[PDB]
């Protein structure tokens, strides 16, 4: 059978791929960094509460100035920020309040947002008004961030990613691969690459400019809610709905460490790590953001200011402040 | 400073507006529509905007022509094919031919109704063949309003031809993002939701909707003689009890009214003429043909599981039935709440 | 149908196969060195003054 042969070969190729991965393995993460210091305690002071939205919030995204920041709620509202005064610069009143992503483009010209309707709603903020819907997802949009003022990358419940020209309304280059819905993405520090989570439990390292799917990183059979960037670009981390963080190394190509308690069993909703990648923060439905040591793996300390699910964190460009954004429909900054 | 000073004014102006739209968002009530596919959730939004907005104007009606095309098509399309898997033959050697024209159009790129394929579908739908066809549709899946469109296939291959509101009520709208539709009644903004064209994982979404104030459960009554192959002969109608169970069971539907809709009442009637429910459910113990005894066992066997469920029969595409359950259940949503 | 689906898998896997991989003591020397060399730039980690930290100042 023609099929069969090929069902065989592709199972000969995971088994090259197991072997050449296994080859590399030489030594763990936490043996190279046994003997460095732990972090010790990492105890953050609620600095702000942003208070305002009306119902849940789903999620949050820094401008690349460090102090102002969008956040969505299915109040269908967003919010812009001026995080140092507490000042609202802007609220938007959207069509669709079942918002599940927002984006600040890094000019701060423009946010995005979009959800259950399937379509990447583009706000000119120097104009409020929209300037674009971008349609073409046929399932829920699950996340979305600006390479520039005309590019945007999504992520779709449709099983893809897509990056899309603004101007025209289209999808430049459609990233298929993913088996479930993509619920997470993140750009590479140099917009070269970015990695997708999804529900096939997979994590995928895709190439820009070129189309494809690059390496596949497993996550243990548990939905990827949440991905992020190391700083420096070589490796990413996961959060799940095991509880559980995962750190992902791409020139090794292989999964590095874990992060995770046995008395904490909740689904992780946000991951972010501090400027030098030392801290991996993450978001729990149990209502805390976890502090974990990446190097080490231990936790160093928790952000407990929220009355239902931390649902999204951003920490800034400038390394400042942390947010996190909560279902309790407040937004806290903290350092 | 000036700039600090209108800053701040600002700011006061946005959390004004909030204010004032966080007072409307108290006014609104959401209306979740829920059922498998079949069951009239589309058709039930429709009806609401007939009843209580903006209706249906001919420039509405001219922007749904090319949906009904759709709608024949898909529905031959799917005669064609459960005549190949029933092995059901032809009388007319021309609808081999035919029927391959009709097998080959794409759907989704139909915007017009051309003499060559209105020709090949009439010549299809008079073939005994596909009439012995459709009286077993029980074991396949075609639209209930597809002898309807075929049997009035003249007036819509007419040229000049615009939907009436009939065809509009019947007509597939394909959609895979959520369906919301707003309507003002007495001070109150009813906000009707119905999430059936999502194909994704409702795992992922599902929160979005804790504590809505209603769940409205359409069922299909029509349902009750056809089984899932596939689920160990599990009867239609056990699938959709079995999703009104996990809906009613769900830890954050514990506060929501929940409204069972028994709909195709209509259909029941006919069916129940030769269709017999004791043969799909050997419990029943009413009469044969008898589409009250009928309905009655349906809802006393969906509702057999402390939540209170309301229920009323419906028929979705009767304005003035749907017209009359409403004003019922609205009074019963507005006295909970 | 699935013979173009199963050639497309197997295409995906040589791609993701034939890659260049470092050793993993390298990989995570390369980690611990990044984070080492930026800890005096992280605020979260190496806690700043609060005269440069905009959320303390009474500034604000
Ligand atoms: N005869 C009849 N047709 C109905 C009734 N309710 C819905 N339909 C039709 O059956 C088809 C499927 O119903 P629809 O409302 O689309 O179900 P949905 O898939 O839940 O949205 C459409 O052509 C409807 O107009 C009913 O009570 N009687
Ligand atoms: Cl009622
Ligand atoms: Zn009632």
């Amino acid at each position: 059978s023609e099929l069969d042969q090929l069902r065989q070969e592709a199972e000969q190729l995971k088994n090259q791929i197991r072997d050449a991965r296994k080859a590399c393995a030489d030594a763990t993460l936490s043996q190279i960094t046994n003997n460095i210091d732990p972090v010790g305690r990492i105890q953050m002071r609620t600095r702000r509460t942003l208070r305002g939205h009306l119902a849940k919030i789903y999620a949050m995204h820094w401008g690349t100035d460090s102090r102002l920041l969008v956040s969505a709620s299915q109040d269908g509202k967003l919010i812009i920020w001026d995080s140092y005064t507490t000042n609202k610069v802007h609220a938007i009143p959207l069509r669709s309040s079942w918002v599940m992503t927002c984006a600040y483009a890094p000019s701060g010209n423009y946010v995005a947002c979009g959800g259950l309707d399937n379509i990447c709603s583009i706000y000119n903020l120097k104009t409020v008004r929209v300037s674009r819907e971008l349609a073409g997802h046929t399932g829920y949009l699950s996340c979305c961030r600006f390479l520039d003022d005309n590019q945007i990358v999504t992520s779709s419940g449709d099983t893809t990613c897509a990056l899309w020209d603004i101007e025209t309304g289209q999808q430049t280059t459609t990233f298929t691969g993913h088996t479930g819905d993509v619920m997470s993405l993140s750009l590479a520090p140099d917009t070269r690459l970015f990695v997708s989570g999804a529900c096939d439990a997979s994590a995928k390292l895709w190439d820009v400019r070129e189309g494809m799917c690059r390496q596949t990183f497993t996550g243990h059979e548990s939905d990827i809610n949440a991905i992020c960037f190391f700083p420096n670009g070589n490796a990413f981390a996961t959060g799940s709905d095991d509880a559980t963080c995962r750190l992902f190394d791409l020139r090794a190509d292989q999964e590095l460490m874990t992060y995770s308690h046995d008395n904490i069993i909740c689904g992780i909703t946000s991951v972010s790590f501090s400027k030098s990648g030392r801290l991996l923060l993450a978001g729990y439905d149990d209502f805390n953001c976890n502090v974990w040591d990446a190097l080490k793996a231990d936790r160093a300390g928790v952000l407990a200011g929220h009355d239902n699910r931390v649902s999204c964190l951003g920490v800034t460009d400038d390394g400042m402040a942390v947010a996190t954004g909560s279902w309790d429909s407040f937004l806290k900054i903290w350092n | 400073s000036a700039e600090d000073k209108a800053a701040v004014e600002r700011s006061k102006m946005i959390d004004r507006n909030l204010r004032e739209d966080g007072e409307k968002a108290r006014r609104e009530l959401k209306l979740l529509l829920l059922g498998t596919g079949e069951s009239g959730k589309s058709t039930f939004i429709k009806q609401m905007r007939i009843i209580h907005g903006a209706g249906y104007s001919e420039e509405d009606k001219r922007g749904f022509t090319k949906l009904v095309y759709q709608n024949i098509f898909t529905a031959m399309q799917a005669m064609i094919r459960a005549m190949e898997t029933l092995k059901i033959l032809y009388k007319y050697e021309q609808n081999k031919a035919n029927a391959l024209l009709i097998r080959e159009v794409d759907v989704e790129k139909v915007t017009t109704f051309e003499h060559q394929y209105v020709s090949a579908i009439k010549t299809l739908w008079e073939d005994p063949g596909i009439q012995e066809c459709y009286d077993r549709r029980r074991e396949y899946q075609l639209s209930d309003s597809a002898k309807y469109y075929l049997t009035d296939v003249d007036r819509i291959a007419t040229l000049g031809y615009l939907p009436t509101q009939q065809d509009v009520l019947r007509v597939r709208v394909p959609t895979t993002g959520i369906i919301e539709y707003p309507f003002d009644l007495e001070n109150i903004i009813f906000r009707m939701v119905d999430v059936g064209g999502q194909r994704s994982e409702r795992r992922k979404w599902i929160h979005c909707f804790e504590n809505v104030t209603s769940i409205m459960f359409l069922v299909a009554l029509s349902e009750y003689d056809q089984v899932l192959v596939e689920s160990d002969n599990e009867n239609r109608m056990e699938e959709s009890k079995a999703l009104f169970r996990t809906i009613i069971t769900y830890p954050w539907f514990q506060n929501s009214s929940v409204i069972l809709f028994l709909n195709k009442k209509d259909l029941l009637e006919d069916k129940i003429l030769y269709s017999h429910l004791v043969d799909y459910f050997p419990e029943f113990d009413g009469p044969q043909r008898d589409a009250q005894a009928a309905r009655e066992f349906i809802l006393k066997m969906f509702v057999d599981l402390d939540k209170i469920i309301y229920s009323h029969f419906t028929c979705a595409t009767d304005t003035e039935n749907i017209r009359f359950v409403f004003a019922a259940v609205k009074d019963t949503i507005l006295q909970l709440n | 149908a699935s013979i173009a689906q199963a050639r497309k898998l197997v295409e995906q896997l040589k791609m993701e196969a034939n890659i260049d991989r470092i050793k993993v003591s390298k990989a995570a020397a390369d980690l611990m060195a990044y984070c080492e060399a930026h800890a005096k730039e992280d605020p979260l980690l190496t806690p700043v003054p609060a005269s440069e930290n905009p959320f303390r100042e009474k500034k604000f």
